[PDB]
């Protein structure tokens, strides 16, 4: 039962970096008119979009956090992977984090934009030992 | 629709005076993404002028005087490039824009590597005595290695293939100024001239979002193009990345000699290289080991390395 419930804006990189893996993803929506309800334990996999202002607000996507507000959907969360890039400094990736804290679940990896060969097979081993542990 | 028989003022100008002219429409937007790049930038506005620089004379006046010429050398040479981009690059962009609104966040592009340039003047004008200016200056336009580099991109922005000058637009921001920003975060990790790095901060806080941003609108066209044109440009891309690590490299060995510093500017060099192909929509072929720096120096880029009222809980 290994699963991903992602993000992606319309740029797709984490949406390009969660076909790489090996286990099963369903995409949290960009419309904001629509909404997903999961009924199975996942992985949860987001990019980061405060945009470096000196300040976490609009770090997790506003799609991100109306998932997240269905305590049905809330509940099945294992833990929290956040992308980003290292420019922005303090803010790298900093939707993990903040998603860590608000659920109480780990967070689990941090990567950047679609991903290297090293951030597959890494997320891959981390999401097999997250289902069995 | 008034927007299908009407074509932006810049399309008009220089492609097609058939049809007449519209306003730019930001009540109806074609690509959200576009609204999203334009906010950060405009609500990410800053000058030089905000960060006080005298603060670094302590740690400035302990360093020698081939240090503080290494520093005025290296941040002059990037000043160049942000000159390049500024006055060349990124205005080049606005006429080949998809978008309405990109053809404005062109103008900001251009504006805000305009403030990059004038922040190293600012650091100067606290640090630095006309001498050690003036000789800056003198070594940039003397020395060929660092020169090469620009003489390779300003071609793709003059010439017709649009592709090909977004590439360029996007090398710039995404890989070529990484070598020198080596420099301040070396010296930081050392506690010297910690205001300069809060100014490079800025600069990369911009650089990053300008390099997602022209490898975004790079990914849309390509992806519009036959199978044998896209393999065509991934060829193009990977040929011009080899030609600019080859001239960067060639120059961070004349910049950094005597210093010892050449080899981990390079790895950094190569890991901005990867997040360039990856922002292009293409993988990263450097090995972790080849783009590893020292954990002390990559702490001051992001010590992460190692609310709105819509939650409901
Ligand atoms: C306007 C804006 C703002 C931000 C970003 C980008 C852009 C365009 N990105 C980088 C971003 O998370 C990265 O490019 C992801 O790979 C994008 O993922 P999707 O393409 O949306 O799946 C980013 N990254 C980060 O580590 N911290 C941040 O605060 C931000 N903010
Ligand atoms: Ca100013
Ligand atoms: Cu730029």
């Amino acid at each position: 039962k290994e699963l991903i419930v992602y993000f992606s804006t319309q740029s797709n990189n984490t949406h390009r970096f969660v076909q790489k893996l090996d286990a099963e993803s369903i995409r949290i929506p960009i419309d904001e008119e629509e909404r997903i309800k999961v009924d199975e334990d996942y992985v949860l996999i987001v990019p980061t979009y405060s945009g470096g202002k000196v300040d976490a607000h609009g770090a997790v996507p506003k799609q991100v956090i109306h998932f997240l507000n269905d305590p049905d959907n809330r509940k099945h969360c294992l833990g929290v992977i956040s992308s980003g890039n290292t420019n922005f400094g303090d803010s790298f990736a900093i939707a993990g984090p903040v998603i860590s804290y608000k659920l109480k679940v780990p967070l689990l990896y941090q990567f950047e934009l679609i991903g290297t060969k090293e951030d597959v097979e890494e997320v891959n081993r981390i999401i097999s030992e997250t289902f069995n542990a | 629709n008034y927007y299908d028989r009407s074509v932006s003022p810049v399309e008009y100008a220089y492609f097609d005076q058939s049809q007449n002219m519209r306003a730019i429409n930001w009540n109806k937007i074609v690509d959200e993404k576009d609204l999203e790049v334009w906010n950060r930038v405009t609500q990410n506005f800053w000058l030089p002028e905000n960060i006080p620089v005298s603060n670094d004379l302590p740690s400035w006046n302990e360093l020698d005087d081939d240090w503080q010429q290494l520093i005025t050398r290296t941040f002059t040479g990037l000043t160049l490039l942000d000159t390049v981009q500024s006055s060349i690059g990124d205005v080049a962009q606005i006429k080949n824009s998809l978008t309405e609104q990109e053809q404005v966040i062109y103008a900001n592009f251009a504006f805000m590597v305009g403030v990059h340039a004038r922040s190293y003047g600012t650091i100067f004008s606290t640090l630095c005595t006309s001498e050690q200016i003036e000789e800056a200056h003198e070594w940039v336009v003397d020395n060929e290695a660092l020169q090469a580099r620009p003489k390779a991109l300003i071609p793709f922005y003059t010439a017709d293939d649009p592709l090909k000058s977004k590439i360029a637009a996007a090398l710039m921001p995404g890989f070529l100024l990484y070598g020198g920003f080596y420099l301040p975060f070396y010296l930081s990790a050392r506690g010297k001239l910690p205001n300069t790095s809060d100014i490079i901060r800025l600069i990369l806080r911009d650089k990053v979002i300008h390099n997602f941003y022209s490898g975004y609108k790079y990914q849309l066209k390509v992806a519009k193009l036959s199978p044998e044109k896209q393999a065509e440009m991934k060829q193009f891309v990977f040929d011009l990345l080899d030609k600019m690590i080859g001239l960067e490299k060639t120059y961070l060995h004349q910049l950094y000699d005597g210093f010892g510093l050449a080899d981990e500017a390079i790895r950094f060099s190569l890991y901005n290289a990867g997040k360039f192909l990856q922002n292009l929509g293409y993988e990263s072929p450097f090995t972790k080991e080849e783009t590893r720096i020292a954990p002390e120096v990559f702490a001051q880029l992001s010590a992460r390395a190692d609310l709105d009222e819509d939650w409901d809980f």
